[PDB]
């Protein structure tokens, strides 16, 4: 659950510090482009670390287990393979 | 193979005289834990029938075990 | 020959990597930004124990 | 959400059973710091990398072609992700969560390596 | 490697109990609580990283193992020789 | 106690011994000279008696 933990701290810190600041900043600069797109840019980077940090630490557990299960069919292979 | 070896193995997995103390406890519980499980695996291998226990035996003894804990 | 790992490393490259990275792009360049993330948010929930590494094994 | 202790105890005690006693409560070590920095790291560099290569003409043609102001940007984008970085890790410092994790626990690429050799292994062993 | 024990070291651990008490364990049992060993231990440490008074002998109540120190100095009576169970009876 | 540990007392146990006795009975405890026996008719008392030092079997 420690991974669990540490995501939901990623996913509230992400969803309600840093995404919603850049986009009020992104809402606020409509007199000059040149600031707007530096913080649609920010909500790009922000928002791509966020659905990194999930994605990781999920693929992280699941290819855990993947593993462990791909060793036992590598067991059952060779153990097929003797017999042949 | 002394209590103490198994203190100096705790001891080099975690890296004066009251943690030497406290490890000693650690090791008599390991010891506990292993014997109470050795104990469940021959009830279980009586039970059936076997003078030896197997593998499933005992995991299924440990499985009972960590259930409760 | 080596058939297996052709067959799981398309599977990897061109089926899950390539889905994912083409529908954030193509959610993010459908109008916005709020819009993306939420829908994102639950067709990643209704995906589950689908595009896990066990299904694709 | 900047306070990490609440959400961290609020998420233990929800995602655990009710007889899981969570008595011990042990702050982050430094293996962990440097661990959760580097996957932090990594995951910016590539979030950067795929940020510029998707935005690269609407950054083009609004600098008219200035390769200068699109470099002065990505340091600048770099220095507010470094300062996020140390606001999270002083943030992190003052956290709770068991010590059985060590860096081979978590590590992306090491755990990517191992499934790939035992996936080579085992298309190996079905072609035998 | 490092941190798995070995079997020679599970024979000279747990060799007098499994006589004293009739246990016959052929080479897989034996490989099977070398490979449990760690799983117990790392349970053990999860359970008990750090080490004071109090915790100890609550986190032992709460194993099912004891019921009091009592129960504590007298399974390290049968678990240690007499120089350490006289100092742990000094430290408790 | 003591002169119920040599004449052998039958109702011996845990109870009599107090919080001071304590250290007492783990220096008896100690030496291997008494039967740490948990009775049948009352589990969780301890009938305690000393081995026999006159046997010859």
């Amino acid at each position: 659950t420690t991974i669990d933990v540490l995501s939901s701290l990623f996913i509230n810190l992400f969803e309600n510090d840093l995404i919603p600041q850049a986009l009020k900043d992104f809402n606020k600069s409509d007199d000059d482009q040149f600031r707007k797109l530096l913080y649609k840019l920010d909500l790009r980077l922000f928002q791509t670390i966020s659905d990194q940090m999930t994605r990781d630490l999920k693929d992280i557990l699941d290819i855990n287990v993947s593993n462990n299960e791909l060793c036992y069919q590598l067991k059952q292979v060779l153990a097929r393979k003797e017999d042949l | 193979m002394d209590t103490e070896a198994l203190a100096n193995y705790l001891l080099r997995q975690l890296s004066s005289s009251q943690e030497y103390n406290k490890k000693l406890l650690l090791a008599c519980g390991f010891q506990a834990i292993l014997r109470k499980i050795l104990l469940d695996a021959r009830t279980r291998a009586t039970a059936e029938g076997l003078r030896e226990v197997y593998p499933y035996h005992i995991e299924a003894a440990t499985q009972a075990f960590l259930d409760s804990q | 020959t080596d058939t297996y790992n052709s067959i799981s490393n398309f599977i990897e490259n061109e089926l899950t990597a390539l889905l994912s990275s083409d529908d954030y792009l193509m959610d993010d360049l459908a109008g916005p930004n709020e819009v993306c993330r939420l829908l994102k948010a639950q067709v990643i929930e209704k995906r589950k124990d689908a595009m896990s590494r066990g299904k694709q094994d | 959400p900047w306070e990490f202790r609440k959400v961290i105890q609020a998420e233990y005690r929800e995602r655990l059973p009710r007889n899981y006693e969570l008595k011990h409560w042990k702050k982050p070590s430094k293996i962990m710091i440097g661990s959760i920095l580097r996957l932090l790291e990594t995951n910016t560099v590539s979030a950067l990398d795929s940020v510029f290569e998707k935005y690269e003409k609407e950054m083009n043609q609004m600098t008219h072609g200035d390769n200068n102001e699109v470099k002065r940007i990505y340091s600048k984008k770099e220095r507010l992700l470094e300062i996020i970085l140390t606001k999270i890790k002083k943030k992190l410092r003052q956290a709770k969560f068991p010590s059985r994790i060590s860096e081979r626990d978590l590590d992306i690429e090491y755990i990517y390596s191992k499934r790939q050799f035992i996936q080579n292994r085992y298309s190996q062993e079905l072609q035998n | 490697s490092i941190k798995p024990l070995q079997i020679m070291d599970l024979k000279h651990l747990t060799r007098q109990f499994l006589n004293e008490n009739r246990i016959i364990l052929p080479k897989q049992t034996w490989s099977t609580i070398q490979e449990e060993s760690l799983n117990i231990m790392d349970f053990l440490k999860q359970k008990i990283g750090t080490l004071q008074k109090q915790e100890l002998v609550d986190s032992f109540i709460d194993m099912g193992i004891i019921n009091n120190v009592d129960d504590m100095f007298e399974l390290a009576h049968e678990l240690l020789p007499l120089e350490l169970q006289s100092r742990i009876e000094s430290y408790l | 106690l003591m002169k119920r540990l040599i004449e052998h007392d039958l109702n011996l146990t845990l109870n009599d011994f107090s919080s001071k006795t304590i250290p007492i009975y783990r220096l008896l405890l100690r030496a291997n000279i008494i039967t740490v026996i948990e009775g049948s008719t009352n589990p969780g008392t301890k009938y305690i008696k000393l081995i026999d030092f006159n046997e010859t079997s």
